[PDB]
Parts: C-alpha cells; structure tokens; sequence
C-alpha cells in the first residue's frame, strides 16, 4: 500500500506493521528446512519466532458478518486503535504464553487472552 | 587562531573526566564538556564580500541599495567589548567555586 | 577583514585575563599585613574563542540577510518586468481576436485573397502583404511608444514595488531576526535544569 | 563533584552574546 | 524456497571457522619454527 | 536594460516574423484500426517522418511499403476516418531542448502539460540521432552523488555511465532516483557549477496520479527548479511511450554537447518494450521470442549507448543514465532483463525478502557491481569502501551458521556483531539523502569498529545525532573532507577520537 508511511498514518502503526512483516518473512525464510526436519534442531530465538509467527499469522484472521453463515461465528468489527494495540501487545509476548488456538477467528486480542484464560483455567 | 588552539582546553577536561567514578560524577563530567564543546564551536563560512555598487548597477530601486548599505554599514561597525567580559569573569566568579576551591 | 577584529578581540581578551596575576599581588599584600590551576585558563580562553567565533558568526548572519534582502529584491523585480511585457502580449493577441471579428475586417479577407493568389500563382506562400502584422505592430508601437517616456519613471514604471511587495521583504528580515535571536542553545536536555540555564533560556530573547 | 560546581560557574557566563547580539541589532533595523 | 542456498550457506560457514582456527594455529607453529 | 529599450527589441523582434508554406504532397488512408492508418500515396515521404491528419494530430511513417504505407497515430485515433487527408511535414520526429524546459513536465512529443504557461524555447534536435563515437568520448572519472550510502560506497556510480535499477514490483526502484534528484538540490542552491546535475525522469506507462505526487514531493524539497518530466501513461498511444524514452535522452544531448552534466532517469523500460511490441504487431512485423520484435535490443542499445563522458575538447559535458527494470518474479533471467544488463556497466539488484526483513533500501550487495569502481569514488570514499566490502561479505557467510549451530566464538561473534551494526547502518529512510562526508564519517564510525559497542537498535540513531554534532562543533573538518575530497591523516586522528567519546558521553545502550 502506498498508504504505509510515517507520515500519512502515525509512526507507531507503521512500526508494527514492518514489525510483522519482519517476523512473517522470518517464518517464511525457515518454513522449506522444518518441513524437511522439525524445529528441534532450530535455535531459541528461531523457535520463539516461529511460535509467535504462528500466533500472528492466526490473529490476522477473523470473521465476517457476510461469512457468519458458513462459519457459523459471528462477525466482529476491529477498530483501528485495538488493532495496533492487539499486534503490539503480540510482538512484545504478551499472549506467547497461551495455545495459538485461542487467536482463531478473533476479533481483539482480548478475546483470544479470555479464551486463552478459560482453556488454562479448564485444566 | 583556528588550529591547535583548542589542545590544552582538552587534556584538562580529560583528567576531569578520569577522575570521575561515580555515575554522577561521569554525569557532570558530560555537562561540562558540553559547554565547552558549545564555547570553543569553531565558524568558518566564508563570509561573502558585498559589491554594493554592482548591484546599484544592475538594476534596483533608487535609493534602496544605498540605504541598504548605509545601515549594513552602521550596524558592521558594532562589535563585542571584550575587555569588559574579561576584567568581570576575572575579576570574580561563582564564589561557591572559590570556597570548593578553599579546600 | 572580521577575522582582523577577531584577532585584535583575541588579544584583548589575553590581556584582561593575563592580568590576574595582580589579584595575587594584593593576596600577598593581605598576608604581609597579618602579624585546577588550569581552570581559569582554559575558563578564559573559552570565552574569548567562543566571543571571537560568534562575532564571525553574526557577521555571516548579517551580511547574508543584507544580501538575501537584495537578491530577493531583484527576483521581484524582474517578475514585474515580466509581467508588464506579459500584459503587452496579451493586448496584441487581443488585437488579433478583435481583427477576426468585424469592424473593418472587409480588407483583411481581401488583403488575404490578394495575398493568396499571389501565393497560388507562385510556388510558395509569403504573407509579404498581410494586415495582421502591421495591424499587431501599430498596437505595440503605440504601447512602445507610451512606455517609452524617460529613465525617471522607467525607475517605478519598470520595478512598481508594491507596499505588500516591500513588506514581505520586511518581515522576512524581522523573522530573520527572531530566529537569529530566539535561537537558544541544545544541549544535554535533561541535565540543565538549574534554576539559572532555565532562567537565561526563558529569557532568552 | 568539584566538576559540578565548575559547571554551575561557566554555565553563569553564558548568554553573554546573545544579549550582545540583542543590543548590537536591536541598533538598527537593516531593511 | 531455496534450499541450495541454505546448503552453500551453511557450507561456507562451518569452512571458515573450522578453517580459519587451523589458519591460528598455522602461523603459531611456523612462527615457533621461524625464530629458531 | 531599460524597460522601453526591452519593449523595443521585443517589438522588433515580433516584427521579423517569417512564415512560409510550400506544396505538401498529401495521402489518404486506406484503413485505420487499433492507431495504426495504411495510407496510400504519400511517396517520396521519408522512414521515420512525421505527418499531420485532419484534426491535427500528427503520426510517424514507419513502413514503406511498395503499396501503402504504415503510419502509427501519435494520440487518439477516434477522429481519424477511411478516405481521410494526410500530409507530410517533411521533418524526422524532433523535440524542443533547452533550459527553460527545467521545473515543467512534458509529454513524449515536448509539449507541457503542468497548464503553467507555453513553452518559450527555440532549439529543436532530432530524437533519434547516431550515438558518440570512440574518440569523442572520455574515461569516467567524477561521482554521481545518489545520496544512498548503500549505493555510493559499494555501488558507486560515475557520470557518463550506466547503471540499471533492476528489480521486482515495490522494492523501492523509484525511491532511490527521487532520492537521487535531492542529494542534487545542494549543488544547485550553492554556486558550484561543477557539481551542478540536471535531472531528468521519464515515466513510461504510469498513472498520472503516481507522476503528480511525484512532482509535489519534488515541489516540496524546491527540487523541481531543476528537474525535467516527461510523461508517456498508460492511456497515451504505444508510440508516445516507445519516443519518450529518445526524447527525453535528446533533451539531456543538450546539456552533454553544451559542457554540462544531466541525469535521466528511464522509468521502466519493459513498459516502453511492450509498447514497441504492440506498435509492431499491429503492424504486422513478425514476432520473436515472447512476442517482442526482433530488434527490441538495439531499440535499449540504441538508446542508451547515448549517455557517454564527452571528452574535454567538447565541453566534457556527460549524461548518467538509471535506467529501470521491473522483474516479475525475481528472475532476471527473462529476455528484456537479459538484454538490458548486457548493455549497462552495472546493476542494483533489489529482492523483496530484504525489504520486509527490515533492510531497506532492499539492496543486495553480492550482485550488485560497477564497472567504473573505484574510479568514480572519491579518495576518502575507496579507503572506506575496500574494507566496507570485505566486512559484508564476511558476515554473510556466518549467518547461516549461527542459526543452526547455534554456538559462536569470540572471533566469530565480533565479525557476526560488526557485520549487523553495519547492516543496520546502511538502512536508510526515503526521502532522506545524505551528504557524501557526512556518508563518510558514518561508514568510518562503522568500519573502525567503534559502532560494535552500542545495541544495534541505537545505530541509526547515533547517526542522526553524531552527525548533527559534527556539522555544529567540527564543521571545518567536513570543509576539508568536502572540498579536498579527502580524508587525512589528522582527520583520521580527530575523527577516531571523537567517535567513540561521543557514544560513552550521549545516552545510549553501550552493552554489545
Ligand atoms: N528507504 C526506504 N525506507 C523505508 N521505506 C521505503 C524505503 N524505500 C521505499 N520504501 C517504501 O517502498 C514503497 C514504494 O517503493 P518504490 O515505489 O520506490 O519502488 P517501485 O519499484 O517503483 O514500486 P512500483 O513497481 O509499484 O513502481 C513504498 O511503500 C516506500 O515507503
Ligand atoms: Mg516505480
């Protein structure tokens, strides 16, 4: 998007979206040797980048109002401030901690730490 | 005056500097040199000569180069009294210096 | 010749400092009646040099805002020389227009049909004999002809500097100056805080 | 901490100056 | 997706400082060799 | 002079105004479809000429043929009906030169099309010219200042040459020539004509929306004062953008013969391929290899083998040529991507994985070269340069390493550490060209070791702040490494002892 500068929007959500794209492309560059072999042989910091390129790579999804049919959830609106706040809470290890499950078709990241929560809390 | 007139001015601050342990000690030590740094800022621009008359010459409006350079020239002639800075800062200064000083 | 002043400054301010060798001298004069050493040094010198380059540096803001003032000056001028050709231009094409219209546009289309079958019957094509060039020129000359009066009022004829012209000249100076003053010191932020850096910088000015 | 009272001394000698250059153009405008 | 890349990568790497430990070791021994 | 003396010679000279006209031999159009007239007639009409339809737009006659001949219409051809009139001007394709073209934009033909005013200029030079010889040209040996710290020590690039920005869609291609553009303003501002480097940028097959916030960014920084603009869009016809490219290299001819020195900028050149490729087939010309013709290599060779480094005894004018390829999938193995880097001295490769792994400008070091080297460099540059490029090299190889083996030594993890400080380093913003010394007092700090100390997060920072204080405190050594060129021994002393007392005393993270 030519829209992604430091000017036109603040330059807190350019930082966190060259933040995710940074640690996506990290993911990516090592997807070809875990599949070959796992990520045990991997480094700390490459494993606790690949866990939490996971729990990005989930949150960005979400459901739809127009999709509530097929999935059966319903739809959630995320304004751009809870974004920001969601995905710079995420890059900082705030819900590395909890299952990648919990981030599925959420609208905030709230929602994913109270399911999160109610999981850690079941057991 | 622009070279090595500078040298000493920095061997002194440095010992300063060595002698400080204490973070805040190193803390006051990065002040002063600050302020000398800000004092001893060397200018070299090049201070451009003015041909008043080419440009009366050329083209402007009558009266406006001359008067230009009527007040270019008054306020030229101003210049700094450095006798009487010197004569006060070397006469007295900072008296809670002079009693660290005292010991 | 500001670097003949700083020298001259330079040493006057050796002398004054050169002098403290006297306070000594009535020290010693105390004692006889009762019955770091670097630091003012370089204290000193600091001063001076630090005179002596910020006289240079006002020189160069000086002389730069004269000769900014000057050169803005002719910019504007030039863009009134140019403006009042434009308008001169303007009023010849408008005589063209006019010439299209009519009010005695019968001769120009038979000026034309002369001019064109002398053209038909030649090889080429010269407009020798059309009307619209010295109809054009008689405009011009005319204009020329008003313009052209004496130097004496060429001097605002040509350069009519408008109030609002010469103002913007004004005010850039006086911004300047503000700028040139108000401009105050950057250093370590967090470590002036003495009641006295903070007083000098709020009066600043 | 003899380098903070030799801080609060030359930091007293500043804006000397910059009340010379305030006098010196304050003396005529250039226009 | 490069794989080769990886290879030619950590090839060159595990090369260099082995390698270069050896190169160490190299000038010691001869430099003990050459003053006597 | 005198107003009324002014007025005089100006009427004067509107009184000496020729305007003669001779018998045109005119045609007519067998057929017109998708821009492209069959005409009939119209002999003794030369390849390449141009002639003018009813409405008054003009066309280029580019097949003789024994029958008819083969004419592309240069705009929109709506108007343009069976049976219809054509004449020839009797002149080859021509475009006005000059300096008044400066701070307007152009379309591929010359005329402007900003809506300031017409265009007051008298010379016209052909657009398609035979290219400099052997003797006239002269060995490259003065810097283009890019303004790219990436770009003027390992990429360094010299006036006269040609280097070629290649790489895939928003990589930043088009950033590095705007910044390019900026670094220049310096120059003109200050009264160095031997520094002084007109830019010209050719936007082929681009919408106009992209060319005017180009334009305003320009007017912003007051770039545009020396900046020329030549439009050929996407909705122009395909011959506009197959001309602008030779147009706008034609306006730079001017300032090469007249002893200056000109920077053009060719936007995509696969987009003026495709268009020659269209313009061909509908003209029936039999296609090669991805339908492209024939010739399209000499149609890049010819053009680019214009920019040259006259030599002295013609005013040691030059024209820099940069340029730009758009790869569709990072292989620059294709067929126009092949032909181009043959022809330039060097290219900038840019791969889209280091733009989001946070190295931007996205340029990859290990492809990118430069025929010209070290000569174009100035001499406080290559020393830095030499040991800049054997420290990158260095660091590539361990990355892999690290990763996986995940122990390093103590020799090791110090190259590993100097290698990512400089990397960090080399990141630049956009829109942000920075001055040749002070690129030299950075990439010293960086080299020397010095930058290995503070946390890698603090680098560009540090740059900011420490350049800040050299242009305040030190500014007669930045004089001597600018107008010497050089960098001494005492600025060497100087510089090494400010570096590292400056990182102790500013408030930084000192931990490697
Ligand atoms: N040095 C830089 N620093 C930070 N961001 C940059 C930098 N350079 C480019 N960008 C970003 O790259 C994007 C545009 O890249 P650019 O247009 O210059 O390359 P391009 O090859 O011309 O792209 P396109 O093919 O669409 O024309 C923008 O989002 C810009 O913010
Ligand atoms: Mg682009």
């Amino acid at each position: 998007s030519r829209m992604l500068d430091p000017i036109t929007i603040g330059e807190e959500h350019y930082t966190v979206a060259r933040g995710v794209q940074k640690l996506l492309q990290d993911y990516k560059s090592l997807q070809d040797i875990i599949a070959i072999l796992g990520v045990d042989d991997l480094s700390e910091e490459d494993k606790l980048v690949v866990a939490r390129a996971r729990k990005v790579q989930k949150f960005l999804s979400q459901p739809f109002f127009m999709s509530e049919v097929f999935s059966g959830i319903p739809g959630r609106f995320v304004n751009l401030k809870q974004n920001i706040a969601s995905f710079k809470a995420l890059l900082e290890g705030a819900g590395d901690e909890y299952p990648e499950s919990c981030f599925y078709m959420k609208g905030d990241l709230e929602e994913s730490l109270a399911a999160g929560r109610a999981d850690a809390l079941k057991s | 005056q622009a070279p090595g007139n500078q040298d000493k001015i920095l061997k002194w601050i440095s010992t300063l500097s060595n002698k400080a342990t204490t973070g805040e000690s190193r803390s006051y030590c990065t002040q002063l040199s600050s302020l000398v740094s800000f004092y001893n800022k060397q200018h070299v621009e090049q201070i451009p000569t003015i041909d008043f008359n080419e440009w009366k010459s050329v083209i402007s409006t009558q009266g406006l180069v001359d008067k230009v350079k009527e007040n270019y020239e008054s306020l030229i002639k101003e210049q700094y009294n450095t006798d009487a800075i010197s004569k006060q800062i070397s006469s007295a200064s900072s008296k809670a210096l002079d009693d660290i000083e005292n010991e | 010749q500001v670097a003949q002043a700083n020298y001259s400054k330079f040493r006057a301010d050796y002398s004054a400092s050169v002098a403290a060798f006297q306070q000594r001298i009535k020290t010693i004069e105390k004692e006889n009646t009762g019955s770091h050493t670097s630091y003012g040094e370089i204290r000193a010198d600091s001063i001076n040099n630090f005179l002596a380059n910020e006289y240079l540096r006002l020189q160069s803001h000086i002389t730069s805002r004269a000769l900014n003032i000057l050169k803005q000056a002719q910019a504007y001028e030039t863009m009134n020389q140019a403006a009042l050709l434009q308008k001169l231009i303007d009023d010849a094409t408008s005589a063209i227009d006019n010439a299209l219209k009519g009010d005695k546009k019968a001769e120009v289309l038979a000026r034309s049909l002369d001019s064109a079958i002398d053209g038909l019957s030649k090889g080429y094509m010269d407009y020798q004999n059309d009307p619209l060039l010295p109809l054009i020129l008689s405009s011009i000359e005319a204009n020329v002809k008003k313009i052209t009066t004496l130097s004496a009022q060429e001097q605002a004829n040509l350069i009519g500097l408008t109030a609002e012209q010469l103002k913007s000249i004004k005010e850039n100076d006086v911004r300047a100056r503000k700028e040139f003053l108000e401009s105050q010191p950057k250093l370590d932020n967090n470590l002036k805080n003495i009641e006295s850096v903070k007083k000098i910088l709020a009066t600043w000015g | 901490n003899m380098a903070k009272a030799y801080v609060h001394d030359i930091c007293g000698y500043i804006d000397v100056a910059n009340k010379e250059n305030v006098r010196i153009l304050s003396k005529g405008d250039l226009i | 997706t490069r794989e080769e890349e990886w290879l030619d990568k950590r090839t060159k790497s595990q090369e260099k400082v082995y390698f270069d430990q050896e190169d160490r070791k190299a000038m010691k021994r001869l430099l003990e060799k050459l003053n006597t | 002079l005198s107003t009324g003396e002014a007025s005089v010679v100006l009427a004067e000279k509107i009184k000496g105004i020729t305007q003669q006209n001779d018998i045109t031999e005119y045609g007519t159009v067998i057929s017109i479809g998708d821009g492209i007239a069959r005409v009939f007639g119209l002999t003794k009409v030369q390849a390449g000429e141009m002639v003018e339809f009813k409405s008054g737009i003009r066309g280029m006659a580019l097949n003789l043929e024994t029958d008819n001949v083969g004419v592309v219409v240069l705009g929109n051809d709506r108007d343009i009906k069976e049976g219809d009139v054509v004449k020839r001007t009797g002149a080859i394709v021509d475009v006005p030169i000059g300096e008044a073209m400066c701070g307007r934009v152009f379309d591929a033909l010359g005329n402007p099309i900003d809506g300031l005013g017409p265009l007051k200029t008298t010379q016209r030079a052909r657009v398609e010219i035979k290219a400099p010889g052997i003797i006239p040209r002269q060995s490259v040996r003065q810097p283009m200042q890019t303004g790219i710290k990436c770009v003027d020590s390992l990429v360094p690039i010299g006036r006269g040459q040609r280097e070629l920005i290649i790489g895939d869609r928003q990589t930043g291609k088009t950033a590095i020539a705007i910044d390019t553009i900026l670094n220049q303003k310096e120059a003109f501002n200050t009264g160095d004509v031997k520094k002084q480097l007109y830019c010209i940028y050719v936007a082929v097959g681009q919408k106009r929306s992209t060319i005017a916030n180009l334009v305003s960014i320009l007017k912003q920084h007051d770039c545009m004062k020396f900046t020329i603009v030549v439009c050929a869009t996407a909705s122009d016809a395909a011959p506009l953008q197959f001309l602008a490219p030779y147009s706008g290299c034609a306006i730079g001819e001017f300032f090469r013969d007249n002893g200056k020195h000109a920077l053009i900028i060719y936007d995509d050149l696969s987009k003026q391929a495709v268009a020659y490729r269209q313009m061909s087939l509908l003209l029936r010309r039999p296609p090669g290899r991805e339908a492209y013709p024939g010739d399209v290599f000499y149609l890049h060779s010819r053009l680019l083998e214009r920019a040259a480094k006259m030599n002295d005894s013609l005013g040691g004018g030059s024209l820099t040529a940069l340029p730009v390829i758009e790869t569709q999938a990072g292989d620059v193995s294709a067929y126009i991507p092949t032909n181009v880097i043959s022809i330039t001295d060097g290219q900038i490769f840019l791969e889209t994985e280091l733009f989001y792994k946070g190295i931007r400008p996205a340029i990859n070091v290990g492809l990118s070269v430069s025929r010209v080297g070290s000569a174009a460099q100035i001499k406080a540059m290559k020393k830095i340069a030499g040991n800049l490029k054997l420290t990158l090299a260095t660091y590539r190889e361990l990355a892999a390493f690290s990763q996986f083996g995940s122990d390093l030594d103590a020799k090791t993890q110090q190259q590993l550490n100097t290698g990512e400080r400089l990397v960090e380093m080399l990141k630049q913003n956009q829109y942000t060209p920075m001055k040749v010394e002070e690129q030299v007092c950075i990439i010293f700090a960086g080299v020397k070791g010095f930058l290995d100390a503070l946390v890698t997060s603090e680098v560009l920072k540090f740059e900011k702040k420490f350049l800040e204080h050299v242009r305040t405190n030190h500014s007669a050594l930045l004089k001597r490494i600018r107008d010497s060129g050089d960098l001494s021994e005492v600025d060497t002393n100087e510089l090494n002892t400010i570096i590292p007392l400056f990182i102790q005393e500013g408030g930084f993270k000192l931990k490697a």
